[PDB]
């Protein structure tokens, strides 16, 4: 994510959303909060609706890159977790020092990150990986049940990526 | 010698270990010409493994100098180092960070240029967030000794990790601004820290934001007494009212080193009145963080100006924070707002800070009266005896039956310490029973301490009080329906005894022990036997003889061995 666009981007496509700053990173709040600002454009000051555009086409790209799995896929899986889908399992367990005989998306994407983190002396960051320890790490978030909460609002809306 | 260049390839096993870092014996005998053109380059690319592994390592090369061959050849630990310095593992990084300094004041100033910074250049710029923020640590140890125009390039490199990508490395390099502001020159605090700092005090993340308020506790000091209101004091102004409670959190905690930092006059203007919302925060664990720290804002009050601040300003809002609707924000005051003494005299810590020292003390919560009973320190000193009766009696009532067995504990504890300060006067009628009551306790280690309570409340009483209050009510136990109390006047007894001389133990003592050797119930029998040998050294020649002797005996004779062992045994250990 850090490297979708830059700092200057950054900043400017945030405020072409009227999205409050601090929330680079939330791609499911951008994207609807891009889809509501088209709804104010063809026949409607338009300099930044085209500006907006270029911009967030950039980004989207770049966070197609993000989504992209290690290797090309080489080397569970619908859309948006949806149900009765289970994010975590038990509140402080699945995150603290874990118990972990579980499948939660928690545990899952865990379990994904300490697993590439075998092949990628890369370290990892937001939407490469998505699991809590990433999210809790972007945002400038502490581990706490809200926290939790805010993660699984994105993950709920974001479609079975790394599974 | 023996084990060695084998070992360092296992399994990755904590089995090698123990003698894998013990690298200052290895090196040591490898002699210094190996050690850095073999066993470095080892380190370097061979192991990579666990986070106990190499933060052992680490460490360890951090006291490498004097065995790679001295000051000259530093520049061979560089590597191995800055390979570590960019592990995702936190503690790893922050050791290979720690030992970077270390030795990089090892370094010549030349070797410096050459080498070490050059290394800070390559994490600076690097792709890792993690290379990033190990550069952030590293700029304040090699800037004073460098050139003038690799310092130039040095706050560049700095400037731009304030700006970075991943808020990871902007959280970094906040986190390391006052440190590094410490070794530039004014002419760039000014001009180049200032702009810095400015954008991190203002910044979409508050965990940025967050630490701006340290940094500008450091940036304050170093700016002349002048300059303050026009570069600290806006940033400063605002992170106090600031949206997110995290950074209002720090500036309230940070706030006693924000005054000297600041200045006493300043204080007078800016920070009293912004003290005061603090205080009056919505958010409560902000306005907990304020109360800890109204009794030092007052001692650094300028010495003349502290009675009127005090009293016009500070004053009301204390008012409040003792009406307060949180647990914690109360129980935060109740252990500071007495040593507001000292420095109010006499006068007025009776006209206006017992009215509050009293409220406090009314109040049903637990925790709050435990602390204004814990502080008779400086108000032990200043003001009267029988004032604190008037609400010491419901406190050390309540405090006493609270529904936690562990608070109870408390004030039993508490009570021995209550003799020293409130004497034989306080002591009375409507709290002995009190202190008994507590034998009676279901909870069994206030029992234990309730009966502690006798032995040393008699050591401190001497063995006139106890003949007149307490044993007249210890053995009103012996007749409890219930077994378990009757056994409660036996222990009791047994503890007395010791600090009682010959006197009171043979005569209101002895006759009901006896007595209770006819108890139905055998428990109570054997503890019978069992309580007459503690009071054994205790005795006569001739009562040990008349009436103490012929019990056992009789007891030895029991349908219920316990009680005849126990005796037998008494029998033994006293003739
Ligand atoms: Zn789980
Ligand atoms: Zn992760």
């Amino acid at each position: 994510m850090d490297k979708v666009l830059n700092r200057e981007e950054s900043l400017q496509l945030m405020d072409l959303l009227g999205l409050e700053r601090s929330a680079w990173g939330n791609i499911p709040l951008m994207r609807k909060a891009y889809l509501k600002k088209c709804k104010e454009f063809h026949p409607d000051d338009e300099e930044k609706m085209k500006k907006m555009n270029t911009l967030y086409k950039k980004m989207e790209d770049g966070v197609k890159y993000a989504h992209q799995p290690d290797f090309g896929g080489f080397w569970a899986s619908s859309l948006n977790p949806g149900v009765d889908a289970i994010y975590c399992k038990q509140w402080p367990e699945c995150v603290k020092k874990m118990s972990t005989n579980c499948i939660c998306l928690l545990c899952l994407l865990r379990m994904k990150h300490e697993n590439r983190k075998l092949y990628r002396k890369d370290p990892l960051v937001w939407v490469d990986c998505y699991c809590f320890d990433c999210f809790r790490m972007w945002f400038g978030l502490d581990l706490c049940e809200g926290t939790l909460l805010l993660w699984c609002d994105i993950i709920g809306q974001t479609t079975y990526r790394d599974l | 010698i023996a084990v060695l260049i084998d070992e360092l390839r296992n399994e990755d096993v904590q089995l090698r270990l123990n003698s894998i870092k013990k690298l200052s014996t290895i090196a040591l005998a490898l002699g210094v010409e190996r050690t850095r053109s073999e066993l470095l380059p080892f380190l370097t690319d061979t192991i990579y493994d666990e986070d106990e592994v190499l933060l052992a390592l680490a460490e360890q090369l951090g006291t490498f100098t004097t065995l790679v061959g001295g000051p000259e050849y530093v520049h061979c630990l560089l590597p191995p180092l800055e390979s570590l310095a960019t592990v995702e593992e936190t503690v790893v990084r922050d050791k290979a960070v720690e030992s970077l300094r270390a030795i990089s004041h090892e370094h010549s100033p030349s070797d410096l240029e050459a080498h070490f910074v050059p290394l800070v250049k390559r994490l600076a710029g690097g792709d890792w967030f993690t290379s990033r923020t190990s550069a952030c640590g590293l700029f304040s140890v090699c800037y004073p000794r460098v050139s003038s125009a690799v310092k130039a390039e040095l706050r560049q490199y700095f400037r731009n990790l304030c700006s970075d990508d991943t808020p990871m490395v902007r959280r970094a390099a906040a986190s390391k601004l006052g440190e590094f502001a410490k070794v530039l020159e004014l002419d760039n605090v000014k001009s180049e820290i200032i702009p810095m700092f400015s954008n991190l005090a203002s910044d979409e993340q508050d965990s940025v934001r967050l630490l701006a308020v340290e940094a500008c506790v450091n940036i304050a000091q170093l700016l002349p007494q002048e300059d303050l209101e026009a570069l600290v004091m806006p940033t400063l102004r605002q992170a106090a009212e600031d949206k997110s409670w995290r950074v209002r959190y720090m500036v309230a905690d940070k706030f006693t080193e924000l005054q000297k930092a600041v200045g006493p006059e300043i204080t007078k203007t800016d920070l009293v009145p912004a003290f005061q919302n603090l205080m009056k925060d919505c958010e409560a664990e902000v306005r907990a963080a304020a109360s800890h720290k109204v009794k030092e804002f007052c001692e650094n009050l300028s010495a003349d100006c502290r009675e009127n601040v005090i009293m016009t300003q500070i004053l009301p809002c204390i008012k409040e924070l003792v009406s307060d609707a949180n647990q914690h924000v109360k129980s935060a005051l109740a252990s500071v707002i007495m040593g507001l003494s000292p420095i109010l005299g006499k006068d007025n810590t009776i006209e206006h800070l017992l009215p509050l020292f009293l409220a406090q003390l009314k109040d049903e919560c637990p925790e709050v009266r435990l602390n204004i009973i814990s502080n008779l320190d400086c108000v032990n000193e200043v003001i009267g005896i029988r004032q604190l009766s008037q609400s010491l009696l419901p406190a050390i009532v309540e405090l006493a039956e609270d529904a936690k067995w562990r608070v109870r504990l408390a004030i039993i504890e508490y009570m021995p310490l209550l003799a020293g300060q409130l004497g034989v006067e306080f002591f009375d009628e409507k709290l002995n029973s009190l202190c008994m009551a507590w034998l009676v306790d279901h909870v069994y280690a206030i029992r234990e301490a309730a009966t502690s309570n006798l032995k040393k409340l008699v050591e401190k009483f001497g063995k006139e009080w106890a003949h007149a209050t307490i044993i007249p009510k210890v053995l009103a136990m012996s007749g409890d329906p219930n077994y378990l109390h009757r056994m409660t006047t036996l222990f009791c007894i047994n503890v007395l005894s010791e600090v009682c001389g010959q006197d009171i133990t043979t005569k209101h003592m002895l006759p009901t022990v006896l007595r209770m050797a006819g108890d139905p119930v055998a428990n109570v029998r054997f503890n019978v036997a069992k309580s007459l040998q503690k009071i054994g050294p205790i005795l006569d020649n001739s009562t040990l003889q008349s009436e103490v002797k012929p019990i056992l005996e009789k007891l030895t004779q029991d349908q219920d061995v316990d009680v005849k062992y126990f005796a037998q045994e008494a029998l033994t250990v006293l003739s």
